[PDB]
């Protein structure tokens, strides 16, 4: 079980490999698959869940609400999340 | 004419743009359509009346926003202050976000 998982998957959007929606939505899938999974650093779980949260304010749509952000904003916010925890 | 699932707590554009929290909430299937978006409603409301979830925090960028936990499933809903369904998914009682909530209310 890959438990870098939701990093790898941050390390993709940050390059532009994949979308934010495509982020937004495949983090959803990894962070289900990495639940409870024992034996996973507390480092690697919070910064997940930090990129989990990050996720749920990013919308598309031009009228997102004034808390909510756009791609570049998401872009920005995953990278100090992951500095934030050194990885 | 809105959409069938335009009514209550939800409009058939929240559920799309929330189903990829589907899975936390019992509802595995990867297919995103109308079937499986009324299984997503289906379940949110059966979380809501549900005996055992109950009010618990906020959701504090969505001001005055109400949340409804659910200590067995560790599923949460966020409702906004008119009353429509805005989100939901499963808590992590080992992350600090999580022990944040559990200890707080702030979500």
């Amino acid at each position: 079980m890959n438990k870098m998982a939701m990093i790898d998957l941050a390390k993709l959007f940050l390059a532009s490999k994949i979308t934010a929606i495509e982020f937004s939505e495949r983090i959803c899938v990894e962070r289900r698959r990495l639940y409870g999974v024992k034996d996973l650093s507390p480092n690697i779980l919070n910064c997940g869940e930090e990129l989990f949260m990050a996720a749920e304010r990013f919308e598309p749509d031009a009228d997102r609400a004034n808390y909510e952000i756009d791609d570049n904003g998401l872009k920005v916010e995953v990278r100090s999340i992951l500095e934030k925890f050194k990885l | 004419l809105n959409d069938p699932l335009d009514s209550g707590r939800f409009s058939r554009k929240q559920l799309d743009k929330k189903y990829k929290h589907a899975g936390d909430f019992g509802i595995s299937d990867t297919k995103k359509n109308r079937e499986t978006l009324t299984k997503f409603r289906d379940a949110i409301e059966e979380h809501l009346s549900d005996k055992d979830t109950v009010e618990k925090g906020t959701y504090r960028r969505e001001k005055g926003s109400k949340v409804y936990f659910n200590p067995n499933t560790m599923n949460v809903v966020i409702i906004k202050s008119n009353g429509e369904f805005l989100s939901g998914w499963k808590i992590n009682p080992d992350a600090d976000n999580g022990r944040i909530y559990l200890e707080t209310g702030e979500l």
